[PDB]
């Protein structure tokens, strides 16, 4: 009967096409028509951060827009002050090949994860006065490409195994898995409910999930593997930077494909994507050693940071806006404004 | 195996889409009710900017 | 006359040294190239101090003590201007015999170590000559041939070296050239050591020297230019 | 300027800094390996002779040290068959170490097409392969045997004579000896079809019995680092 | 975490002495450490800081010369070797943990302290002695001659609390924070040259002497601190 739910599959998918075409009765690029673009948006680097000896794969701000944790294939996972370049932490990891690290809410925990398949919850305000990995959670078959925490006690994790997870860390179990993709889960982004999460894989795909309910509630659809992936601040859109040099904003409330950032003269894959906190910049990394700040509203480009010597592999806008910090793979970050 | 894809392909199908036209006039009320709230945007001056 | 062009030659190879300056420091730093950045920069203080030496001069509105300054730094650009490209020579040996130690086992700082230290026994026993070749007539002669002691083996060494990288290539066009190109920056210091030391000897060359200005500015013309392809 | 609290916090980074120096002299001072193959070559085999003799976890680490340089070499399981995506955090290792078992000629070709996949990738485009044509002791049980003739599963063995050049000295086969040089060949191409910097194929020809395997390893990566010492440290 | 001190007891003046305080239970190597004084029957008095790595040494100057101290990180201890003893010099020493970093709390853990007898920023505190009922709101001030509102944005004044027959407590870090493992019904507050500790409902296990601190620049001054009495 393989064939008869082939069939039926493809008839769904062509509804969801047909209806998804039916409500695409104006484009983005129509109504954003008459609004003032942004003019050139020139940042300069603030503070440059030295202290890593390989190739910076993630970073985290936290929500003071002071601390940011780093994570470098050396094997460390660094705790920088970003006002007074400080170097607050250096978590020695137990595997050196880390490719995600995330800041709790609460500034307690710093959680890391990589080609070691375990996400490593570090504590950073014991007692003892040194980081301790609090808890390892070991339950994926694949490797962590990104960790992001709910609270303090539960985490989200997208893994190779082309399964997401959500984690209750005081009982180190998988509270929920999440089954739907059908390749490497290589970025997440949170909702800011804290409801929802956006999870973008190598299946050229989106996926929506509801952290409570353990569905995917919808899927959306770009041409290669899906490197980066971030809410718009409203919380009712995404964007996702992929190989191809795109960075595509989709619309939950539409279940579209709002608008198409590319530009003739990039062929590089976008590693990291991130929006301002009006919404309006969305800021993206490339495999072109620089970051693109495009108008998220005008599809045109608004400026370049480009102070990096190596891919950038991170990016990261404050809570309160101040700053952008962009990770490359020449062991620095560079804090722009 | 196929079942669970034809089972949550219903499911993705069966929503309450908006037209997109809405969901852009909201997306750009949030950029221009948020405008005067990120730096980025509009640069703030060097007393106020902590780098 | 000469001045002429030996003012211009003597300024386009000083805003050479400044752009080879410049390219090393916005190029990627390796062991090879602080020692080419310190040799760029003994150049430098050099040309800067001769270009200011002919502004000086040309307008007269001077004393000319720069030039007692200038002879008396001189046997200092000539020893340090020699041992550092000893220097590098050897540490480029050893980037093929002992691949391993130099890309690994390597103190990072050894490159800003062994310059200025040569430095600081370059001037430190330059300067000194200086204090006793004019000053004392006939006392600290010993001190005179340390000087073209810690030279002449120094020479040799780099010879004794940069054959070796030779005869190690040919045991393995533009690769060719790279590999004795230093010994040809070492062709005029070599010399000029020679014509310095030598030249009571056979002191003829008063209209010869506005010549030989020139010709040391042209010494000092293609020297940034071989910075680069040495250095690129 | 800064306060009591900010001088101390100063100093806590300088100190971090201090043992961020000694940790890249450690991370200097080692050199890091990735091995490749498939299930059907002999690969744990090695990890256990070069370390005898020098769960759902995704890395392994098999540390060795041969003539004072230490190596960490690093095994891939618990990850599904796409690498892609994986493959990018070993841009930087000294040398990637690829097995492939000479005896089964069924599964050469597929050994072949994953040898070009890693070969011609954008990440390991400066990226030297030391190349371990595995089980010919197998290999060579299998070619005096005549049941299976490369022919069958390569057309153009039919057309291929032993070149002009190196030769096993001790007592072998002399067509042992031209299969094992085909199956050389066979990489040799793929390896020169597409050259750059850094770029280079070290084939080595190793058994489960061999305890050379490390020596293999350190003399190949001393070759990738006087390679890298001409070129960063420009010499060529 | 424990800190134990040894190597009090009566020294002649002019004598010799060491005291040593052992740290089991927290990575002693990355926290700087103080040494601090009580007077028979007086306030808190700081004396030396060894900083993290050793690099950093602060006397006090009625300390300066006399006191050398040092620490042994593989061992574990810290020592201060006093030299040259003077009748001032009878105290409780105590030794106080401190860490310095971005949000971090110094001054939380101290010692059981050491009895030796021999035989300027100012705080001021004027309320020596409050009566209090438990289940009342109590209120201790605490001025400054200098303001501790360094320019970076946060003041450096700290209040301790010491119970009777134990040893000082930390309540509140930089004149807004809250200690890990004291009660939320503590606050403090203030501006620069003014801060006030407020205990809303007070419950008995809280009453004993109550002292401010500063750590704007060295050395650090304490108070008289405040006697709170049920
Ligand atoms: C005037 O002396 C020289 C004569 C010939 C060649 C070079 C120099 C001096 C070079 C500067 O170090």
């Amino acid at each position: 009967e393989l064939d008869q739910l082939r069939q039926e599959a493809e008839q769904l998918k062509n509804q969801i096409r047909d209806a998804r075409k039916a409500c695409a009765d104006a484009t983005l690029s129509q109504i954003t028509n008459n609004i003032d673009p942004v003019g050139r948006i020139q940042m300069r680097t603030r503070r440059t951060l030295r202290g890593h000896l390989a190739k910076i794969y993630a970073m985290h701000w936290g929500t003071d827009s002071r601390l940011l944790v780093s994570a470098s294939q050396d094997g460390k996972l660094i705790i920088w002050d970003s006002y007074t370049t400080n170097k607050v932490h250096a978590i020695p990891l137990r595997s050196s090949w880390v490719m995600t690290c995330a800041y709790a809410p609460s500034g307690n925990y710093v959680a890391c994860g990589g080609l070691d398949n375990i996400c490593s919850i570090y504590n950073l305000k014991t007692r003892e006065g040194n980081v301790r990995v609090s808890r390892e959670l070991a339950g994926h078959t694949g490797y962590l490409s990104c960790c992001r925490f709910l609270d303090d006690n539960q985490i989200v994790t997208s893994s190779g195994d082309t399964t997401c997870a959500l984690w209750d860390i005081e009982t180190g179990q998988q509270t929920t898995t999440f089954t739907g993709h059908t390749g490497d889960v290589m970025s997440l982004s949170l909702a800011p409910d804290t409801r929802l999460f956006v999870s973008g894989a190598c299946d050229a795909s989106a996926k929506l999930w509801d952290v409570r309910e353990g569905m995917c509630r919808q899927t959306f659809t770009h041409e290669s593997d899906i490197n980066a992936i971030c809410f718009f601040p409203n919380g009712n859109a995404f964007a996702t930077g992929s190989d191809d040099a795109t960075c595509r904003l989709f619309d939950l409330r539409a279940d579209q494909e709002l608008m198409t950032y590319s530009h003739d003269n990039i062929i590089c894959g976008i590693t990291s994507v991130s929006f301002s906190k009006s919404g309006r910049l969305l800021l993206a990394g490339y495999d072109d050693f620089n970051c693109n700040v495009w108008d998220a509203l005008k599809a045109d480009r608004a400026g370049v940071l480009a102070g990096h010597d190596n891919r950038v592999s991170c990016l990261g806008v404050t809570d309160d806006g101040m700053a952008v910090a962009t990770g490359s793979w020449d062991s620095f970050l560079k804090i722009w404004n | 195996q196929a079942r669970k894809l034809v089972e949550q392909l219903k499911m993705e199908a069966n929503i309450d889409r908006i037209k997109v036209s809405k969901a852009a006039a909201d997306l750009m009320a949030y950029c221009e009710a948020h405008a005067k709230e990120d730096p980025l945007l509009t640069p703030v001056p060097a007393s106020e900017n902590p780098f | 006359t000469l001045f002429l062009a030996t003012v211009l030659v003597s300024l386009c190879g000083l805003v050479g040294n400044g752009t080879v300056i410049w390219l090393l420091g916005r190029i990627k730093r390796n062991p090879f190239s602080v020692y080419i950045l310190n040799l760029a920069g003994a150049d430098f203080a050099f040309l800067f101090c001769k270009s200011v030496r002919f502004l000086l001069l040309v307008l007269n509105r001077s004393v000319a003590v720069l030039n007692v300054l200038i002879r008396g730094v001189t046997f200092s650009s000539y020893l340090g201007g020699l041992s550092l490209l000893m220097a590098v020579s050897v540490e480029r040996c050893l980037s093929v015999l002992f691949p391993i130690w130099y890309r690994c086992r390597r103190l990072a700082q050894l490159s800003a170590i062994a310059c200025a230290l040569i430095w600081g026994l370059s001037l430190c026993m330059g300067i000194l000559v200086f204090l006793c070749v004019h000053f004392v007539d006939f006392l600290c002669d010993v001190v005179n041939l340390v000087y073209n002691g810690m030279f002449f083996l120094t020479f040799l060494v780099l010879c004794a070296s940069s054959l070796a990288l030779l005869i190690w290539v040919q045991c393995f066009r533009i690769v060719l050239l790279t590999v004795l190109a230093f010994l040809v920056l070492g062709l005029p210091l070599g010399a000029g050591l020679l014509a310095d030391r030598l030249s009571p000897s056979l002191p003829c060359f008063d209209i010869l020297l506005p010549i030989l200005h020139l010709l040391s500015a042209l010494n000092s013309g293609v020297n940034p230019l071989i910075y680069f392809f040495m250095g690129r | 300027t800064l306060s009591a609290e900010d001088k101390a916090a100063v100093e806590r980074s300088k100190m971090i800094e201090k043992q961020l120096q000694k940790d890249k002299q450690v991370y200097r001072r080692t050199l890091r390996l990735l091995l490749l193959g498939a299930d059907n070559s002999g690969k744990s085999t090695i990890v256990k002779q070069m370390r005898i003799y020098h769960k759902t976890s995704g890395i392994f680490e098999t540390k060795f040290q041969v003539d004072k340089v230490n190596f960490h070499m690093f095994d891939v399981g618990a990850q599904r068959d796409e690498r892609r995506k994986w493959i990018q955090c070993f841009n930087d290792v000294t040398a990637i170490i690829f097995v492939v078992d000479s005896s089964d000629y069924n599964r050469l070709q597929e050994a072949l097409n994953d040898f070009k996949s890693i070969w011609n990738n954008r990440w390991l485009r400066t990226i030297s392969v030391i190349l371990f044509l595995n089980k010919q002791d197998l290999l060579a049980e299998k070619v005096l045997a005549g049941k299976s003739k490369i022919e069958d599963y390569f057309p153009e063995f039919a057309r291929y004579t032993t070149p002009e050049d190196a030769t096993p000295e001790p007592g072998e086969d002399p067509r042992v000896t031209r299969a094992k040089y085909f199956i050389r060949k066979e990489f040799v191409d793929i390896s020169t079809a597409s050259g750059d910097g850094r770029h280079i194929c070290y084939p080595h020809f190793t058994c489960s019995v061999d305890t050379e395997n490390a020596r293999r390893i350190f003399n190949d990566c001393k070759d990738i680092i006087l390679q890298m010492n001409l070129r960063e440290y420009n010499l060529v | 975490v424990q800190l134990v001190e040894s190597g009090g007891g009566l020294v002649q003046p002019g004598g010799s002495r060491k005291l040593s305080c052992s740290a089991s239970g927290f990575a002693f190597s990355s926290f700087g450490m103080h040494w601090v004084r009580q007077a028979p029957e007086k306030g808190l008095e700081w004396v030396a800081y060894i900083s993290s790595g050793s690099g950093t040494i602060y006397y006090a100057d009625t300390v300066k010369g006399r006191f050398t101290i040092s620490r042994d990180d593989p061992k574990n201890t810290l020592f201060l070797q006093m030299t040259s003893l003077r009748s001032e010099d009878t105290a409780m020493y105590y030794c106080v943990r401190s860490i310095y970093y971005y949000g971090s709390s110094p001054f939380d853990f101290w010692g059981q302290g050491t009895t030796l007898t021999v035989s300027d920023i100012v705080m001021t505190q004027a309320t020596s002695s409050v009566p209090v009922t438990p289940g009342e709101s109590v209120s201790i001030s605490c001025r400054s001659s200098k303001s501790l509102l360094h320019s970076n944005g946060n003041t450096y004044l700290y209040w301790f609390l010491q119970r009777p027959g134990q040893s000082p407590q930390l309540l509140i870090y930089r004149m807004s924070n809250l200690a890990s493992g004291v009660p939320d019904r503590f606050s403090g507050s203030g501006s620069g040259t003014a801060f006030t500790l407020t205990i809303s409902r007070l419950e008995a296990e809280d009453v004993g002497v109550y002292y401010c601190m500063q750590h704007l620049e060295y050395p650090l001054t304490f108070g008289a601190g405040t006697k709170l009495e049920l």
